[PDB]
């Protein structure tokens, strides 16, 4: 069945990525979430030049990542209305440096953005660095990132794909791995945030 | 300027957004980026040049430092008004643009910010292309 993970404000998955390093020229991250709360960082990966940072950022979907040598920011929301409203909304986040031509998508429910340009110089996507879930240590200074709440809420079939490795984090986190930690304690499941 | 041929598509069921933008070095050091967007549906759409430091927010408003700035503008607009058959006002909105902005070349990180207000979704974009240069 799914993999799902509520997260309490003091929890977090950490994936270390140091001994299999990925790297691609595109990459998929997908994910849902369910929340009630304004601000919380769903997943943050890359601590060097490139790296993808996706949120709630005062009740709208954020996404912050590098993409080359160049950066991109989105702010996503409903109109008279908020993602945080106890319902599960899918994201999807696409990057693609193929020919250079550098292409990012990111669609949230019924909204879609698919942006792009030619780029001669090419470099590789992904990092050796953790892959956080839900949340990130204190103390961690996580390039690209504009909250540093944890996320309270609910993740579902938090996944990474790119052209080597599909990486399914919830289960992952679910059933175990030794590359996956899990600071605190999680119920692998969605509980009534409400 | 480590890019060129920029594009970018939204969409929604109530509206749907199309940019390219284009760069001219005219080798005088001046640049000119040319955006032409086209969009179908319901809402406001503009798509600029601004500095690294534009805060990416959403809102409802429509020099020396940054060294880029229009200098032509040409918007056409099309709406067509029919009585809402769910409820006898809805409309259609087909909007074309075209926009020469010209740039002073002794700066070059720049960046393209997007926004895009319908009625079921809203959305702003910043995209600073060469920002790791």
């Amino acid at each position: 069945d799914a993999s799902i993970a509520t997260f309490k404000g003091s929890e977090y998955f950490c994936y270390d990525l140091s001994q299999n390093p990925i790297q691609s020229s595109s990459d998929e991250i997908t994910l849902s979430f369910k929340t009630l709360q304004r601000n919380g960082l769903m997943l943050h990966t890359g601590k060097s030049a490139d790296y993808v940072n996706l949120a709630l950022k005062n009740g709208a979907v954020s996404l912050v990542i590098n993409l080359g040598s160049g950066a991109f920011e989105a702010l996503v929301e409903p109109v008279n209305g908020k993602f945080n409203d106890n319902a599960w909304h899918d994201v999807k986040v696409t990057r693609n440096l193929r020919q250079g031509h550098a292409m990012v998508t990111i669609s949230v429910d019924g909204i879609l953005t698919t942006t792009g340009y030619t780029q001669e110089d090419y470099t590789m996507l992904g990092s050796d660095d953790f892959f956080y879930v839900g949340g990130s240590p204190s103390t961690a200074d996580l390039p690209g990132s504009p909250v540093s709440n944890n996320f309270m809420g609910c993740l579902k079939e938090v996944v990474y794909k790119n052209n080597d490795v599909r990486l399914e984090l919830s289960r992952l986190a679910k059933q175990g791995d030794p590359k996956m930690k899990i600071h605190g304690v999680v119920a692998f499941k969605c509980a009534a945030l409400e | 300027f480590g890019w060129g041929d920029f594009h970018s598509n939204i969409k929604t069921v109530k509206l749907n957004l199309l940019i390219t933008g284009k760069i001219v070095d005219h080798g005088d050091g001046t640049f000119s980026v040319y955006f032409r967007h086209d969009s179908t549906g319901q809402g406001d759409v503009s798509v600029s040049l601004v500095p690294p430091t534009k805060i990416v927010e959403f809102d409802l408003a429509q020099s020396k430092s940054f060294n880029c700035r229009i200098e032509y503008e040409k918007v056409d607009k099309a709406t067509k008004n029919t009585l809402c058959n769910y409820d006898p006002t809805c409309y259609q909105e087909q909007t074309q643009s075209h926009v020469s902005w010209l740039c002073s070349k002794p700066f070059k990180v720049i960046c393209i910010y997007i926004s895009f207000y319908s009625t079921d979704y809203k959305l702003v974009q910043k995209v600073c292309p060469d920002y790791n240069y």
